């Protein structure tokens, strides 16, 4: 019952390696769903070709700005920004992904992998998925940022669709 | 301005 989407992930264009992810369905719907169809294209949009704009190391690498490109754009598919789906699950520790906000009740398109436990953002951000396989690949991302979020080389989503 | 913090 829970969709399988996947990042293909490139480093200055080369694929640095695949990431795949589990939307949790039934936990978090309405949320993981966004993430489905903004993974498709089947909406007409998404993250396809969009970059890892901020990624701090130990922290988080955050991505999901199809539209600006740095934390100022993105459009879910409910329109432009749903609320917060609920706050069930924490953010136990790395692959754990997660919702990129801008104050309560404004879930978009951005979008955050943590590499490492950050209960503190638990009630603040929605989590629906999780690093299946590659989360050794999202520790590569890791190398490639800073303690502000700024990124060394350009991370990018090269391809990304629905797999089981 | 998005992304969480911390």
């Amino acid at each position: 019952v829970n969709p399988t989407v996947f990042f293909d992930i490139a480093v200055d264009g080369e694929p640095l390696g695949r990431v795949s992810f589990e939307l949790f369905a039934d936990k978090v719907p309405k949320t993981a769903e966004n993430f489905r169809a903004l993974s498709t294209g089947e909406k007409g949009f998404g993250y396809k070709g969009s970059c890892f704009h901020r990624i701090i190391p130990g922290f988080m690498c955050q991505g999901g700005d199809f539209t600006r490109h740095n934390g100022t754009g993105g459009k879910s598919i409910y329109g432009e920004k749903f609320e917060d789906e609920n706050f069930i699950l924490k953010h136990t520790g790395p692959g754990i992904l997660s919702m990129a906000n801008a104050g309560p009740n404004t879930n978009g398109s951005q979008f955050f992998i943590c590499t490492a436990k950050t209960e503190w953002l638990d009630g603040k951000h929605v989590v629906f998925g999780k690093v299946k396989e590659g989360m050794n690949i999202v520790e590569a991302m890791e190398r490639f940022g800073s303690r502000n979020g700024k990124t060394s080389k350009k991370i990018t989503i090269a391809d990304c669709g629905q797999l089981e | 301005h998005a992304g969480p913090i911390a």
